[PDB]
């Protein structure tokens, strides 16, 4: 998973180190769209693809498979998928890669972050349930750790992936999901959320 | 051109038979081989398996023993059928096309050859979600106001809309005369099966005293309509 800016030129490497000798194929998966084959063959772009996709060449063996994308566009942003085919390699049924490359069109934007407790309605019927909602961050990658007073949460997290916001940033959901009893025992509960090194963290307690 | 489109049951209960099909316009399946591909949320790019009318046609080992790809000619149809599915199941199932290459990298005389395959028209896909959820309307809870997060002289509230099935759910806030500053977080897809989302609305700060703020949440898998006056 990598970022580069627009004009960056992006290498991919997927798939082991090749073994015998090798038509590596790699496909294009913008989100929400179909995937595409974008090389086929290690290095022959189809008819439509840019010369800006090469792929990498069969030999030297040991070689690891290799897109590379210059002159990046923000076209370019997507999951990449190499499906190797090695000669001494049985073939795959699952896709190398998955690795998401982004492209910063724009530059990073901190995570709103909206955390509401437990409604007393909640709580009348007999459930609690932390809101954290996450928006306006850039690029689309969060961490949301939940704590109780100050220890970590395991159970009850059901963080959305971000997805973007009609103005090109993301946005996420976080739920802590609680017993009433859990809620109104601990001090606080926070929602924590970390984007891009720098963490957000809103607290809310069972007094209110 | 070639167009394809998996269609098939977008739900499907544990143990069930996940059937797909790709319906192929502007070309003939004939002339190519077929693939069915997954992405399963967990893990990206599950090849299925590949038919020809040939009946060179080969399944991923992992489903091999619950996977029959099928050509319907007259139909003009590739089809996916998944006996005994479960979760793992669940994910965007693609039809695509698949062309084939040599690789010779020896000489054919001493098998230094293989046939290698690739996809160069991919439907859309279809999701495909397994799962036990019988449908579900939402438990519908306000969000009370809340100044911390927003802008002065503004507060952020919301209806939680929790625990429905399936997919959509739709939130309006004031019947829709409230468009401004609305927010509504795509669901979660629970443990539970079940998904919540948020709707968070900002406000003038001000109008906390005077202004009903109802959302309208509405889930018709359900057919329940709920509309949540949202107090301080
Ligand atoms: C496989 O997937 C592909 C690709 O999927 C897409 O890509 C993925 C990654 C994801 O983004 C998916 O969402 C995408 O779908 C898929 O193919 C796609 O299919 C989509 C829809 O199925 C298409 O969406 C359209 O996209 C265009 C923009 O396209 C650009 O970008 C595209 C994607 O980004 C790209 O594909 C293209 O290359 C391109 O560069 C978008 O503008 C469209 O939005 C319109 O349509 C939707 C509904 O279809 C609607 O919700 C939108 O609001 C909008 O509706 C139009 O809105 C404008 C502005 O409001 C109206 O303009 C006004 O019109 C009025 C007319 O008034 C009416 C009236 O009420 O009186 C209307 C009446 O019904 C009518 N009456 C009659 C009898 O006709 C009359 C009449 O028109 C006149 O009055 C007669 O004089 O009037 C006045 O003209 C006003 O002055 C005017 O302002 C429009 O009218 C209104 N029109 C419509 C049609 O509703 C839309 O979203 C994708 O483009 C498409 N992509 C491709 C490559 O095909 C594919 O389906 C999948 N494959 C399969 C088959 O499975």
């Amino acid at each position: 998973d990598i970022s580069v800016a627009p004009g960056e030129t992006a290498r991919i490497s997927c798939g082991e180190k090749s073994l015998g000798s090798r038509a590596v194929q790699w496909y294009q998966h913008r989100a929400g769209q179909a995937p595409s084959l974008i090389i086929y063959n290690n290095q022959d772009r189809p008819s439509g693809i840019p010369e800006r996709f090469s792929g990498s060449p069969d030999s030297p063996f040991g070689t690891t498979a290799t897109l590379t994308i210059t002159s990046v566009e923000a076209g370019d942003e997507a999951d990449y998928y190499c499906h190797i085919w090695d000669s001494r390699v049985p073939t795959k049924w699952v896709f190398g890669g998955g690795t998401t490359l982004t492209v910063l069109g724009q530059p990073k934007a901190a995570p709103s972050v909206t955390l509401f407790p437990p409604s007393s309605e909640e709580l009348q019927a007999n459930k609690a349930t932390l809101v954290c909602l996450i928006s306006d961050f850039y690029p689309g990658a969060v961490t949301v750790a939940w704590k109780a007073d100050s220890s970590p949460v395991k159970a009850g997290v059901e963080t959305t992936t971000p997805s973007k916001q009609s103005n090109n940033k993301y946005a996420a959901s976080s739920y802590l999901s609680l017993t009433p009893e859990q809620w109104k025992s601990h001090k606080s509960y926070s929602c924590q959320v970390t984007h891009e090194g720098s963490t957000v963290e809103k607290t809310v307690a069972p007094t209110e | 051109q070639m167009q394809l489109q998996e269609s098939g049951p977008g739900l499907v209960k544990p143990s069930e038979t996940l059937s797909l099909t790709c319906s192929v316009s502007g070309a003939s399946i004939s002339d190519s081989y077929w693939s069915w591909i997954r992405r399963s949320p967990g893990k990206g790019l599950e090849w299925i398996g590949y038919v020809h009318k040939s009946g060179d046609t080969n399944y991923s080992p992992s489903l091999k023993s619950r996977v029959n790809l099928s050509l319907d000619t007259s139909k003009n149809q590739v089809s996916l059928s998944l006996v005994a599915a479960t979760a793992a199941d669940s994910g965007k199932y693609y039809c695509a096309r698949t062309l084939h290459g040599r690789r010779i990298y020896g000489i054919v005389a001493f098998n230094e050859w293989f046939t290698y395959f690739y996809m160069d028209v991919w439907g859309n896909g279809t999701q495909v979600t397994v799962s036990s959820a019988s449908t579900k309307g939402p438990s519908v809870f306000p969000l009370a106001p809340s100044s911390k997060s927003t802008s002065g002289g503004t507060a952020a509230l919301g209806c939680l809309v929790k625990d429905y099935f399936p997919e959509p759910v739709t939130v309006s806030w004031n019947s829709g005369a409230l468009t401004s500053g609305v927010h509504t977080f795509p669901a979660v897809l629970q443990s539970s099966g079940l998904y919540s989302l948020s709707s968070v609305v900002t406000v003038p700060s001000s109008s906390l005293g005077t202004q009903t703020y109802i959302c309208n949440v509405n889930h018709k898998p359900s057919n329940t309509k709920v509309d949540k006056r949202v107090e301080p």
